[PDB]
């Protein structure tokens, strides 16, 4: 009934990302955070060869320099120790961030098969709202879902009940719930406002109004 | 104001010197030194161009735990550089 | 560990207590070198009212006296902050020190108040009203 | 049927002075560790992101909520009984009777803080986090699905039940007929759990190897300063009150090289605790984003049988479901 106004809402959706995208620089950041650690990481590896671990000097080419093949061995055992402990922290480090990359890798696999491929019903798996449909985009060592979703607005109040009975016998409602205009008694979704008439289609029976707390007394209109 | 000072000379001579006097024919002032923690930086020449004195502010003993002349915004957790025995 | 913590003076016979000369934490908060050169000190698990003897502020440097004792005290659940004055409204977290209390740059000085949880509201229960929606957003 | 699931969330932030920790109060040591250059910051640099995470994981299972909803007066929402998981206005505690229940059952930090071993106050309190809970319970009870799926729109707790009937196959008049054989059921299982809760304490073991594992590596962490890794002894201050600055280069060489690789192993074991730590705390997000705001038909996710709806609780370092 109004295609043409939810069209007109995802093409507006649509544009105001990229006024988003191009004024700021920190919506990526959980993908510059990996390029920091990464280098950060290297060049400490770098500069821990400018440390001595104990020995005459931190040059290797220096102690060989001015020291004979027999006093030089406990040095260079000593920067030999040094250097391969620091490497060994290097990889003991790489190997827990690839671990938790990898976690983060799993998620972003399963994110695009259950809700790229298909609509997802848990909830806020897949955005804020009730999810439609979604759009993967690359990003540099990273990928970027763009989730759509359908979120009410407008909120107007009722006064409802559970039940009616129109010549003693209880009427459920199908799908929806009871709600009361200035004047009478309709029938509705709980997620729009579309208020339909009442009829026997589409409320079942189920007893007596002597249990139910709370039942109202109406009419229901019966097709005939 | 600051002013980095160059090396003129130093002279083997192996005494104690614990008493010094100016030798006139203006005026001018003494101090001495103390052993502090500096951070110096140097240039490209090999110059010390700039360095800051780790006892004297929170702010600079926040500049020496760091290693930079440059703090970004945050709350850091800093060493002791402002006690010596 | 093997560290000792008391000793007998030889010669009076007395036992004296050993401990290091500046135990705890000291933490140093800033706005950012290219903001400011304004700085907020925060010790760790002390008591306010003795912070200048468990840093020794007899033997520091005058620039450091004046982050020892002020009208800027204020006493936190993780220790004393000095250097930042405390305001009774409550906004959005910027700098988090612990223990409910955030710091931030505001209108300037540095300001330390209680963090804000989220926007207070209220919805009515009635057990005969409903709420249903009448449009909606993509 | 009410079960309850335990699972944590954040562990304790720590952080230790190296230089403390190496080299006590000793110039000498602190001239022969800068030697040892760029092997502090590189540690204390993992240590900080550990704790910053842990807060990081603390504010993502329970700040589901922009909105925060005030407690109602009324405590009894058509025969089911919501007083004893809702603060008590006239009780001097800003938690729920249960909350109280949970966090009753969960020479050597002198040693620890003259050796650089300190720990961090959590930055969301005890009561910011049990008034976080209380905003969850109250917007189950007065609203529906929709405070976590946009606005809150309020409806009665007995259509609100009827609703969640329809989701597990059940239609509508299964509960107004028996409305009060429910409403009897839900009194007597909430009153059960506090018969259970009071009496033993095996159930929040979850939340106390935590605590013991964090305190066990720091008291070993401690204790691994009394060896003397090969040298003449242990005490930096017995080394030096008898060797020369020749003979001593080499005794304190092999004492700066144990504690370090000491430090090194308690922050590498540190870090992949954090990261097991972090896996349970994103499923107690997702735990609480599925159940607590909605209703799950993945089989056995969030309880046994038939999910109806689900209440956060806090927890010493932790949230307690009650499925
Ligand atoms: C519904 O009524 C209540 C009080 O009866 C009021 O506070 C609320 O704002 C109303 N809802 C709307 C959408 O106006
Ligand atoms: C629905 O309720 C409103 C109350 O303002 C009333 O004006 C309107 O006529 C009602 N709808 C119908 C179809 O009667
Ligand atoms: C709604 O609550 C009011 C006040 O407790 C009561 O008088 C009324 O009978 C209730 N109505 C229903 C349908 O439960
Ligand atoms: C270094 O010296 C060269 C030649 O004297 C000069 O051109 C250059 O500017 C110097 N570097 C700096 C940083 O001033
Ligand atoms: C040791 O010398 C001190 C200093 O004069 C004196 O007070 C003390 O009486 C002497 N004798 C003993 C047994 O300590
Ligand atoms: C307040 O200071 C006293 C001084 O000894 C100390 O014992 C006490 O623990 C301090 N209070 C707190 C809450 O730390
Ligand atoms: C919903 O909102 C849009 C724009 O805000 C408006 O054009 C439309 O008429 C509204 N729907 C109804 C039923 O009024
Ligand atoms: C709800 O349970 C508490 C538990 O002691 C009880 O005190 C209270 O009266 C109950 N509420 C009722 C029966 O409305």
């Amino acid at each position: 009934e109004n295609q043409k106004q939810i069209a007109n809402q995802f093409n507006k959706a649509i544009s105001q990302i990229q006024e988003s995208l191009t004024t700021t620089s920190t919506a990526l950041g959980k993908l510059q955070d990996v390029v920091n650690q990464n280098a950060q990481a290297l060049n400490t590896l770098v500069k821990q060869l400018s440390s001595n671990f104990g020995a005459i000097s931190s040059v290797l080419n220096d102690i060989l320099s001015r020291l004979d093949k027999c006093e030089a061995e406990v040095q260079i055992d000593r920067l030999i120790t040094g250097r391969l402990q620091s490497l060994q922290t290097y990889v003991t480090q790489q190997l827990i961030r690839a671990a938790e990359i990898r976690a983060s890798a799993n998620l972003a696999a399963t994110k695009m098969s259950e809700c790229v491929l298909g609509q997802s019903k848990r909830v806020d798996f897949c955005g804020k709202g009730y999810h439609l449909m979604s759009f993967p985009q690359a990003a540099p060592h990273g990928v970027v879902f763009l989730h759509v979703t359908y979120v009410p607005s407008q909120e107007r109040n009722f006064t409802t009940a559970p039940a009616i009975c129109h010549e003693g016998k209880a009427y459920f409602p199908r799908e929806g719930v009871f709600v009361f205009n200035g004047t009478s008694w309709f029938i509705t979704q709980r997620n729009f406002f579309s208020p339909q008439i009442i009829t026997t289609d589409n409320t079942f029976v189920s007893g007596n109004c002597d249990v139910v707390i709370g039942i109202i007394n109406n009419t229901v209109y019966d097709p005939l | 104001g600051f002013n980095t000072l160059k090396p003129i000379f130093k002279l083997p001579l192996g005494i104690n010197i614990t008493n010094f006097r100016a030798i006139l024919t203006a005026a001018y002032f003494v101090g001495y030194l103390k052993p502090t923690t500096f951070m110096l930086k140097y240039d490209e020449n090999g110059t010390i161009t700039d360095a800051v004195d780790c006892s004297q502010n929170p702010l600079a003993e926040l500049k020496c735990s760091v290693k930079s002349f440059e703090i970004d915004k945050g709350i850091y957790q800093t060493s002791n550089f402002r006690v010596v025995p | 560990s093997d560290f000792t913590d008391s000793v007998r003076d030889p010669k009076t016979s007395e036992i004296l207590d050993i401990s290091p000369c500046s135990f705890g934490g000291v933490s140093v908060i800033t706005p950012g070198t290219n903001a400011s050169s304004e700085v907020a000190v925060l010790y760790q698990d002390v008591n306010c009212t003795d912070v200048s003897t468990a840093i020794h502020a007899d033997q520091l440097t005058p620039a450091w006296r004046i982050y020892s004792t002020g009208n800027n005290v204020f006493q936190t659940q993780a220790g004393c902050l000095i250097g930042a004055e405390h305001v009774d409204t409550s906004y959005e977290c910027d700098i988090p020190i612990g223990a409910g209390i955030c710091a931030s740059y505001h209108t300037k000085s540095i300001v330390a108040y209680t963090m804000s949880l989220g926007a207070d509201s209220s919805i009515a229960y009635s057990n005969n009203t409903i709420a249903i929606p009448t449009n909606f957003s993509i | 049927s009410i079960t309850t699931e335990v699972m944590p969330v954040s562990m304790a932030k720590t952080s230790v002075d190296c230089n403390m920790y190496i080299c006590g109060d000793s110039t000498e040591c602190a001239n022969l560790l800068l030697q040892y250059g760029s092997f502090c910051t590189q540690l204390n640099r993992a240590l900080s992101g550990i704790a910053a995470e842990q807060d990081r994981n603390t504010r993502e299972v329970f700040a589901q909520v922009k909105q925060m909803y005030k407690t109602p007066t009324l405590k009894y929402f058509g025969g089911f009984n919501f007083s004893q998981i809702l603060p008590d206005p006239l009780k001097p505690t800003k938690r729920s009777f249960i909350e109280d229940l949970l966090f009753n059952k969960v020479d050597l930090i002198c040693a620890q803080k003259f050796n650089g071993l300190t720990v961090l106050p959590p930055l969301l309190t005890d009561d910011m986090i049990a008034a976080y809970t209380a905003a969850l319970v109250s917007g189950t009870a007065t609203a529906g699905w929709t405070f976590g799926a946009g606005a809150a729109l309020q409806i009665p707790f007995a259509m609100q039940m009827a609703y969640r009937f329809n989701g597990i196959g059940v239609t509508q008049n299964v509960l107004y007929e028996n409305q009060k054989q429910i409403a009897n059921q839900f009194n007597k299982a909430i009153s059960q759990i506090q018969e259970s809760l009071t009496t033993t304490s095996t159930a929040l073991g979850k939340l106390q190897d935590v605590v013991n594992q964090n305190a066990q590596a720091l008291n070993t962490l401690v204790k691994q300063l009394s060896s003397n890794f090969g040298a003449i002894s242990s005490v930096l201050n017995d080394i030096l009150s008898r060797l020369d600055k020749c003979e001593a280069e080499v005794q304190i060489d092999r004492l700066i090289t144990g504690r370090l690789q000491s430090l090194q192993t308690y922050v590498t074991q540190q870090l992949i605790r954090a990261a097991e730590i972090r896996a349970s705390a994103n499923l107690a997000a997702t735990k609480m984003s599925e159940c607590v705001l909605g209703q799950s038909k993945r089989v056995d996710f969030c309880g046994k049988g038939y999910h109806l709806m689900s209440f956060p609780q806090a927890a010493p370092h932790g949230v307690v479901f009650l499925h």
